[PDB]
RNA sequence: UUUGAUGAAUAACUUUUCGAAUCGCAUGGCCUUGUGCUGGCGAUGGUUCAUUCAAAUUUCUGCCCUAUCAACUUUCGAUGGUAGGAUAGUGGCCUACCAUGGUUUCAACGGGUAACGGGGAAUAAGGGUUCGAUUCCGGAGAGGGAGCCUGAGAAACG
RNA sequence: AUACAGUGAAACUGCGAAUGCUCAUUAAAUCAGUUAUCGUUUAUUUGAUAGUCAUGGUAUAACUGUGGUAA
C-alpha cells in the first residue's frame, strides 16, 4: 500500500518528511511537516502496480489504449482563453461562440454556459 | 538583464579595479552590448520609485569606463537622433517633421545629456559632431514648433516649451561645465 | 528560550526572590545575528504585531556618507580594523554598529575628480581638503564608521572619519600597533 | 569573576558522565618515553 | 581627560564642519528642562559627555520631582541619598523615623559633597536601580 | 550531478546548480515561481562545521541563523531531527560513536552538552576560545582559547583541571595524535608546541619558518596521521607542512592555491593512494599524492567552504559552506559509496555515457 | 488572561448609566469606538433603560437596523455603540433631539433639543499638530481631526463644529473667568465661572472654580471642558445650573 | 518708550510599499447616434495618522510573628560606568571594557506564618452584636523533560 | 434568458476558534492605590488622509477514469 515517490533513491521503505505543495501526501492540517512511509524511486523486485504513459505509438491498436477517447469533461472559463481556443479576435464578442452543454430533465430539454471569466 | 540582479550584479563585477573585472580587449569587443542594454533601462522610464532608483543607478554606473567609451555612447544617442537636413543646409530643413514623436525623442536625448552632464560635471567630454548639432537642432525646431505653431495643440506646445527650456538649460550648463 | 526578563537578577537587597511564571511571548529576546561580510544573504523575522524586522547575515555593501560636503553613495567594504567592544570581534571582522572600517576609495575619488578636476594627492579653497584625507585617498583605502545597527535594520550605514574622530581613533590604532 | 577566574570545583552533571575510561593506548608507554625524550630536542 | 573610554565619546546627532573655522571647537548642543528648574552655565559650557546629564544628554524629565540628603559619594557618576521622614504607626498612634536608601544619577556639572539638600527629577529607567536624576544643588 | 575534471571525475551531486554569480535565494524563489539525496540537506543561510559519526550511520552539521544543529540519519536520508541553540555554535565534537552523545564551544565563551534527551548545562570558558579536542584514552576535554591557554578539564570530575600556560599571545588550533596521544597546539606566532599527559608539561616547541612575505605565519591547522608517526600544519599565506616528526625540517612542502589561509587539512586512506587533503576558503580544495607531494586533484565548490569531511569508507566529501545547500562529492577514483548510497554508481554510469 | 475581556456581570456597570442590579447577570458591553469606554453610553441602555422606547435586546436591533436612529448625524447600525458626553442623539419619526449632557450627581441626562440646537456640537479641543505636508490637523476628545484650523486654536480649547458639514465654526480660548463645564474629578456636576489656575509641571495645572453659591473648588485640568463666559451658555442647558439640593 | 502684529529640504540607500485590473443603482445631456462621450447616489480594500479595545514595563503609597535570626550580596553582574547585541521599547536584560560596590540594628537578612489567606475587593447586615452575598486568590499543569511553528494578542500544549 | 442572474451541495478565500478542569503557597512578592511612557505595541472601533489597461498571465479543488493496500 505505499506509493512511489520521485527523488529518493533507495529500492526501500523510507520514513520521510511529507510536505504541503508536493507529491504523494495530502495533509489535513494546513502546512506541517509530517513524518511518513514511501517506497523509494529505484523500482525493484516488491512493486506491485507500476505505472506507464504511452508516448510512441508502435504496431497495435489496442482497445483501451488506442480505440478508446474519452472527451473532456470540462471547457474554458475566459475569454482569451476562448479566443486562444478558437482562433478568435479582440473584437468580436465570445457571447456566441462559448460553449452550449445540453441537459435533459425529464423531457424538458434545457443547456447551459459558462459564466465568462474576464 | 534580470533586473532583480541588475544592479546588484552591476556592482559585482562592472565596478572597476575590483573582484570579476573585463580585459582591456575583450571589454572593447563589448562596448556595444553595454550601451545598448544601458539605452534601454535609460529608454524606461521613471515613474515608480524603483524605477526612480533604477535610472539614478544607470546614471551613476556609466561614467566610470573611459572617454571613447562614453563617446560612443553620445555617438549612439545622435544615431538614434539626426542633424542631417539641418547641417546639410545652413539652417534650413526640408522634410517638416516636427512630430509629438520626434520631440519626445528629442525630450528624452535631452534627459539623457543632463543626467550625464550632471554625473560628469568636470569631467565629461564634448565631441563636435556629438552634441554641437542635435542640441541646436531640437532647440531649432522647437522655436519653429513655438512660432509656426498657434495654441490648439497644447500638447506640442508644451512639450515643445519643456523641450526648448532643458535643451537651453542643458547648453548653458555644458558652457558651464567644460 | 532566550528572555529578557528582569526575573532572574538579584534583588537590590541582595538576596534570590522566588520563581514567579513561565516565560512568555513578549519578554523574548531573539537569536544575535553575528553579521559577516560576504555574499548579502538577508533573512525576515516576524515580530510583535505584524511588524518585519531584517537581519542581513552578510553584506559587501553598504551606505556612506560625508558630512563634509554632503554626498552619500553605496560602495563595496572592505574590512574591519576596529571596534571599541571586542578584539575577537575585531579580528574575526563581523561587523556592527560604531564599527571601524577600510571602505573603498574608488567612486569617491571618481566623484571628486568629476567634480573638481584635481587629481586628488600628488573651488580651489573647497579643494583644500584634508592632507590625511587625501593620503588615504592615495592609497585607496578610507577609514569608516559604521554607525547603524545591522541585526535590527538589515542594512550598514556608514560615515567617513573626520579630524578629530579620526585622531582618536588613529591614535588607537597606532596605541594598539 | 563572571567566569575568567578559574573556580576550581567539582561538577555534579559531569561527574561520571563520561568517567571512566579504559586505558585504550596502542603502546606500552616506555619506549616511547625514551622516544620522546629521543625526540627532535635530541 | 574626557575622552579616556574605548570608543569616541561624543554626543551624537551633532556635527561639526572643520571647513568653516569656530570659536569654539564643538556646538554643543544642550535643551531646557522647563518645569520651573534653570539650565546651569557650568552645563552650557561642560565639556563632559554624559548622557544620562539631565541637560545635555538626551533624556527627559517628565514627572515626579522630589528631594533628598546625600550620605556617600563613593561610585562614579551616581550618588545614594538616605531620607529618613516621618511614619505614622496607628496601632500605637505613634511616629517614627524612617530612611529611604534611594540612589540617583548626577551629572558632573553639580558638585555635591555630604551634606546637601540635592532636588532630583524621576525620568524613564536609567540603570538597574535608579530612576532619578539630579536638577538642583544645595550644600552646605 | 556535475562531472568537471578531465583527469579525474568530480561528482557535485548535492548542492547549488549554478556555479558563481548568480544568488540562491532569488534564483530559488524565481524557478520555484516558474536528483537530490537527503531530504531537506540545507540550513537556508549558511553552514559551519560538519563530522560524521564513526557508525558511518548519522551525519550531524551545524546551521547558521536560526543557529541550530541537523542530526541527519542515513537509515533515513533526511533530519532525524533538529535543535536549536542560544548562539553560533563554533566547533564541536561527538562523544561516542553514535549521534547521541555531543559536546561544543559555542561563541559567548562558553560550553553546551547535548543527549538524545536534549541537552546538558553549560559552563562559561574563562577566556574566548579556538578549539576543543577530546582525549579518548582518559576523559579530557582540552580548549585552545586565544592568549596563552590550553585548559584542560577531566570528566572524571568535571572540574577545570589545570591549564597548560604557554609562552604565546594567541592559540589557534589544537589537535592529538590517537596513539601518540600528544597535545600538539599550534600557535599563529609560528609555532607548535607538544605536551603529554601524565607529565602536563612541553615535549617540544618548534616550527618557526618563512615565507616570502617574510611575515609572521598564522598557524592555522594542525593535524595528525594514523601512523601516530607524521603531524601536518598548514599556514595563512595557504602554505601546508607535512612534517615527518623526527625532523625538525620540512619532510613535504605545499605552496597551493592562492595566499588564502588553508584551513582544513584531512589525509585519506587509500591501499594505492595514501593522499592529503588541503582546503582554504578560496573555494577550493586540493587531493594530493602525499608520498611525492603530487596534487592529484581538486574541487571547486565555486562557493566559499566553511569545513571539509570525508566519508571514512571511501567516495564522499561532505563540503560545509557558506551557500544555502552545503553539499558533497563522490570521487569513483577514490571508490565506491557506502552502505545507504550504493546506486549513484548507476547514475554516474548514465551521467559518464552522457 | 490571555487577551481582552468581552463578558461584565451587571454589578460592575458604571455608575453613570443608573441601572437596577437583576436585569439580568451580564451588562451590555459598550462597542469600542469614538468614546472611552468607562464614560460612555450604549444605545440599547438609553432606548432600553432610560427613554423606554424599546423594552428587549431583539427589539432594539430591530429599530436600529430599521435605521432611525442617526447618532452625531450619521445613522448607525450598532446595539452597542458608544454615545458620549455632550452628544447628540436625534429621531426623525418623532422629529426629536437629545443633547446628551452629564448631571451634578454624576450621571448623564438627556436634553430634549430642537432642531437648529442639534445642529451643531462643540468638541473639547485636546491638541493641534503639524502632520504631513506640513498641513495642521486638530484631535478633539471624540477622535474628530480636522484639517486647516484657526491658528488660534491652542491646546484645551473648545471649538464649535456645525454637523451637517462636519465643519468648525466658533472657537472659545480658555482664560481666566470662563464658564466651564466640570467633567471630572471629585466635583463633577457643579458649574459656574472658574477662578484661576494653579500651574505644576511634571505634574496638575489645578483650577479653583467659584459657582453661583459664589462657593470656590479644585478641579484637574483635564475634567475641563469650555462653555463661554458668564450669563451666556453655547448650550440649552436644563433646570438646574448645576445645583443639588 | 506702549496699544497691537510675523517667524523664531538635500545627498543617496532598498526584493518595492504603493497611487483599487472588486460589488449596489443613475439615463440624462450632446451629436460625432457612436449604442460615442459624459456623469451622479450605495458596498468591499488600500497609505498614514489620530482615536478606541487592549497589552507591556514603571513612579510612589500601603500587610503578620520573630534577633532563640547579624550579617547579606559579588559562588547568572553583586553596585555603577562606557560600548554593542537583543527586544515592539528603556534598562547589566545579555557580552565586552572596566571601576569595587550595595543592604543593615531605623534589625537588613533569616526563620516560622495553619498565606483555603487577605483585600471597606465586594453588595452590605432596610436592626444577626459584626453577620450575610459577590469579586481578586497567586502560579503551574493538560503522559514526562527538550525544541519549533501562526496570529493583533499564545511561549496555544486537544 | 442563445453568458449567467432563483436556489444550491463539494471546495477557494476572509475572520473567529487567545472569553477547559486538575494540582503547588509567595509577606514590597502579590494585591489594592497612585503615577510615567519626549520610551513602546495594537487585528477591531470611529475620524481624517494618496494626480506623481474596451482590461496581462495563471492554477486548483471538485469532476471523469484507472489503481494500490488488511488500513
Amino acid at each position: 500500500g505505499f506509493p512511489m515517490k520521485q527523488g529518493v533513491l533507495l529500492p526501500t521503505r523510507i520514513k520521510l518528511l511529507l510536505t504541503k505543495n508536493v507529491s504523494c501526501y495530502r495533509p489535513r492540517r494546513d502546512g506541517e511537516r509530517k513524518r511518513k512511509s514511501v517506497r523509494g524511486a529505484i523500482v525493484g523486485p516488491d512493486l506491485a502496480v507500476l505505472a506507464l504513459v504511452i508516448v510512441k505509438k508502435g504496431e497495435q491498436e489496442l482497445e483501451g489504449l488506442t480505440d478508446t477517447t474519452v472527451p473532456k469533461r470540462l471547457g474554458p472559463k475566459r475569454a482569451n482563453n476562448i479566443r486562444k481556443f478558437f482562433g478568435l479576435s479582440k473584437e468580436d464578442d465570445v457571447r456566441d461562440f462559448v460553449i452550449r452543454r445540453e441537459v435533459t430533465k425529464g423531457e424538458k430539454t434545457y443547456t447551459k454556459a459558462p459564466k465568462i471569466q474576464r | 538583464l534580470d533586473d532583480t540582479l541588475f544592479k546588484d550584479e552591476i556592482t559585482t563585477f562592472l565596478t572597476e579595479n575590483g573582484s570579476q573585472s573585463i580585459k582591456a580587449e575583450d571589454e572593447k569587443v563589448v562596448m556595444p552590448y553595454v550601451l545598448r542594454i544601458f539605452f534601454g533601462r535609460a529608454q524606461v522610464p521613471p515613474t515608480s520609485g524603483q524605477k526612480r532608483s533604477r535610472k539614478i543607478a544607470v546614471i551613476s554606473v556609466l561614467p566610470n569606463f573611459k572617454k571613447p567609451y562614453i563617446n560612443d555612447f553620445l555617438s549612439l544617442a545622435s544615431e538614434r537622433l539626426d542633424y542631417n537636413y539641418f547641417f546639410g543646409n545652413s539652417h534650413q530643413i526640408n522634410s517638416s517633421k516636427a512630430t509629438l514623436k520626434t520631440i519626445r525623442r528629442m525630450t528624452g536625448f535631452v534627459n539623457i545629456v543632463n543626467s550625464t552632464l550632471s554625473v560628469l560635471r568636470t569631467n565629461f567630454p564634448l565631441h563636435t559632431n556629438s552634441v554641437l548639432q542635435p542640441l541646436i537642432y531640437s532647440i531649432a525646431m522647437a522655436y519653429y514648433v513655438l512660432d509656426t505653431e498657434s495654441t490648439e495643440e497644447v500638447h506640442l506646445r508644451k512639450m515643445a516649451s519643456n523641450l526648448r527650456q532643458q535643451g537651453l538649460k542643458c547648453l548653458s550648463s555644458v558652457f558651464e561645465f567644460v | 528560550g532566550i528572555s529578557r526578563d528582569s526575573r532572574h537578577k538579584r534583588s537590590a537587597t541582595g538576596a534570590k526572590r522566588a520563581q514567579f511564571r513561565k516565560k512568555r511571548k513578549f519578554e523574548l529576546g531573539r537569536q544575535p545575528a553575528n553579521t559577516k561580510i560576504g555574499a548579502k544573504r538577508i533573512h525576515s523575522v516576524r515580530t510583535r504585531g505584524g511588524n518585519k524586522k531584517y537581519r542581513a547575515l552578510r553584506i559587501e555593501t553598504g551606505n556612506f556618507s560625508w558630512a563634509s560636503e554632503g554626498i552619500s553613495k553605496k560602495t563595496r567594504i572592505a574590512g574591519v580594523v576596529y571596534h571599541p567592544s571586542n578584539n575577537e570581534l575585531v579580528r574575526t571582522n563581523t561587523l556592527t554598529k560604531a564599527a571601524i572600517v577600510q571602505i573603498d576609495a574608488t567612486p569617491f575619488r571618481q566623484w571628486f575628480e568629476a567634480h573638481y578636476g584635481q587629481t586628488l594627492g600628488k573651488r580651489a579653497a573647497s579643494a583644500k581638503i584634508e592632507s590625511s584625507v587625501e593620503s588615504q585617498f592615495s592609497a585607496g583605502r578610507l577609514y569608516a564608521c559604521i554607525s547603524s545597527r545591522p541585526g535590527q535594520s538589515g542594512r550598514c550605514d556608514g560615515y567617513i572619519l573626520e579630524g578629530e574622530e579620526l585622531a582618536f581613533y588613529l591614535r588607537r590604532l597606532t596605541a594598539k600597533k | 569573576s563572571k567566569g575568567r577566574k578559574l573556580n576550581y570545583s567539582v561538577q555534579d552533571p559531569i561527574a561520571n558522565y563520561e568517567a571512566p575510561i579504559t586505558s585504550g593506548y596502542k603502546w606500552s608507554d616506555d619506549q616511547i618515553d625514551e622516544f620522546f625524550a629521543g625526540l627532535l630536542g635530541q | 581627560t574626557v575622552q579616556s573610554e574605548r570608543a569616541f565619546q561624543k554626543q551624537p546627532h551633532i556635527f561639526n564642519n572643520p571647513k568653516v573655522k569656530t570659536s569654539k571647537r564643538t556646538k554643543r548642543w544642550y535643551k531646557n528642562a522647563g518645569l520651573g528648574f534653570k539650565t546651569p552655565k557650568t552645563a552650557i559650557e561642560g565639556s563632559y559627555i554624559d548622557k544620562k546629564c539631565p541637560f545635555t544628554g538626551l533624556v527627559s524629565i517628565r514627572g515626579k520631582i522630589l528631594t533628598g540628603t546625600v550620605v556617600s559619594t563613593k561610585m562614579h557618576r551616581t550618588i545614594v541619598i538616605r531620607r529618613a521622614y516621618l511614619h505614622y504607626i496607628p496601632k500605637y498612634n505613634r511616629y517614627e523615623k524612617r530612611h529611604k536608601n534611594v540612589p540617583v544619577h548626577v551629572s558632573p556639572a553639580f558638585r555635591v559633597q555630604v551634606g546637601d539638600i540635592v532636588t532630583v527629577g524621576q525620568c524613564r529607567p536609567i540603570s538597574k536601580t535608579v530612576r532619578f536624576n539630579v536638577v538642583k544643588v544645595s550644600a552646605a | 550531478k556535475s562531472t568537471s575534471a578531465n583527469d579525474v571525475s568530480v561528482y557535485q551531486v548535492s548542492g547549488t546548480n549554478v556555479s558563481r554569480s548568480l544568488p540562491d535565494w532569488i534564483a530559488k524563489k524565481r524557478k520555484r515561481q516558474l536528483v537530490e539525496l537527503i531530504q531537506d540537506f540545507e540550513f537556508s543561510e549558511a553552514s559551519n562545521k560538519i563530522k560524521v559519526s564513526r557508525d558511518g550511520q548519522y551525519c550531524m552539521a551545524t546551521g547558521t541563523y536560526k543557529p541550530q544543529i541537523h542530526v541527519y540519519d542515513f537509515a533515513n536520508l533526511s533530519l532525524k531531527f533538529d535543535r536549536h541553540t542560544d548562539a553560533e555554535n563554533v566547533d564541536f565534537t561527538i562523544l561516542s560513536d553514535d549521534w547521541t552523545k555531543s559536546v561544543h564551544l559555542q561563541n559567548d565563551r562558553s560550553i553546551q552538552f547535548q543527549n538524545k534527551g536534549g541537552l546538558h548545562y553549560t559552563t562559561r570558558i574563562p577566556k574566548f576560545g579556538r578549539s576543543l579536542v577530546y582525549n579518548k584514552v582518559n576523559c579530557d576535554l582540552y580548549v585552545g582559547a586565544s592568549g596563552n591557554e590550553l585548559y584542560r578539564l577531566n570528566l572524571e570530575k568535571g572540574r577545570f583541571l589545570n591549564p597548560f600556560k604557554l609562552d604565546t599571545e594567541g592559540v589557534n588550533h589544537v589537535s592529538i595524535n590517537e596513539v601518540n596521544g600528544l597535545l600538539a597546539a599550534g600557535t599563529e606566532t609560528n609555532v607548535v608546541e607538544f605536551w603529554d599527559p601524565r607529565s602536563r608539561s612541553r615535549v617540544s616547541k618548534l616550527y618557526l619558518e618563512n615565507n616570502i612575505d617574510n611575515r609572521p605565519f598564522q598557524v592555522t591547522t594542525t593535524s595528525f596521521r594514523n601512523d601516530g608517526l607524521t603531524f601536518a600544519c598548514g599556514t595563512s599565506n595557504g602554505y601546508s607542512y607535512i612534517y615527518d616528526l623526527r625532523t625538525s625540517e620540512p619532510s613535504i612542502i605545499k605552496d597551493q592555491g592562492y595566499g588564502f589561509d588553508i584551513k582544513k587539512i584531512i589525509w585519506l586512506d587509500n591501499v594505492g593512494t595514501e593522499n592529503k587533503i588541503v582546503t582554504c576558503d578560496k573555494r577550493i580544495a586540493k587531493i594530493w599524492d602525499r608520498l611525492d607531494g603530487k596534487a592529484y586533484a581538486s574541487m571547486e565548490p565555486s562557493v566559499d567552504i566553511n569545513d571539509i569531511e570525508h566519508v571514512p569508507g571511501t567516495g564522499m566529501f561532505f563540503t560545509a559552506n557558506e551557500s544555502i545547500p552545503m553539499h558533497t562529492y563522490y570521487i569513483p577514483s577514490l571508490g565506491p559509496s557506502p552502505r545507504w548510497c550504493s546506486f549513484l554508481d548507476s547514475i554516474t554510469e548514465e551521467l559518464e555515457e552522457k | 488572561a490571555r487577551g481582552p475581556k468581552k463578558h461584565l456581570k451587571r454589578l460592575a456597570a458604571p455608575h453613570h448609566w443608573l441601572l437596577d442590579k437583576l436585569s439580568g447577570c451580564y451588562a451590555p458591553r459598550p462597542s469600542a469606538g469614538p468614546h472611552k469606554l468607562r464614560e460612555s453610553l450604549p444605545l440599547i441602555v438609553f432606548l432600553r433603560n432610560r427613554l423606554k422606547y424599546a423594552l428587549n435586546g431583539r427589539e432594539v436591533k430591530a429599530i436600529l437596523m430599521q435605521r432611525h436612529v442617526k447618532v452625531d448625524g450619521k445613522v448607525r447600525t450598532d446595539t452597542t455603540y458608544p454615545a458620549g458626553f455632550m452628544d447628540v442623539i436625534t429621531l426623525d419619526a418623532t422629529n426629536e433631539n437629545f443633547r446628551l449632557v452629564y448631571d451634578v450627581k454624576g450621571r448623564f441626562a438627556v436634553h430634549r433639543i430642537t432642531d437648529e440646537e442639534a445642529s451643531y456640537k462643540l468638541g473639547k479641543v485636546k491638541k493641534v499638530q503639524l502632520g504631513k505636508k506640513g498641513v495642521p490637523y486638530v484631535v478633539t476628545h471624540d477622535g474628530r481631526t480636522i484639517r486647516y484650523p484657526d491658528p488660534n486654536i491652542k491646546v484645551n480649547d473648545t471649538v464649535k463644529i456645525d454637523l451637517a458639514s462636519g465643519k468648525i465654526t466658533d472657537f472659545i480660548k480658555f482664560d481666566a473667568g470662563k464658564l466651564v463645564y466640570v467633567t471630572g474629578g471629585r466635583n463633577l456636576g457643579r458649574i459656574g465661572t472658574i477662578v484661576h489656575k494653579e500651574r505644576h509641571d511634571g505634574g496638575f495645572d489645578l483650577v479653583h472654580i467659584k459657582d453661583s453659591l459664589d462657593n470656590t473648588f479644585v478641579t484637574r485640568l483635564n475634567n475641563v471642558f469650555v462653555i463661554g463666559e458668564q450669563g451666556k451658555p453655547y448650550i440649552s442647558l436644563p433646570k438646574g445650573k448645576g445645583i443639588k439640593l
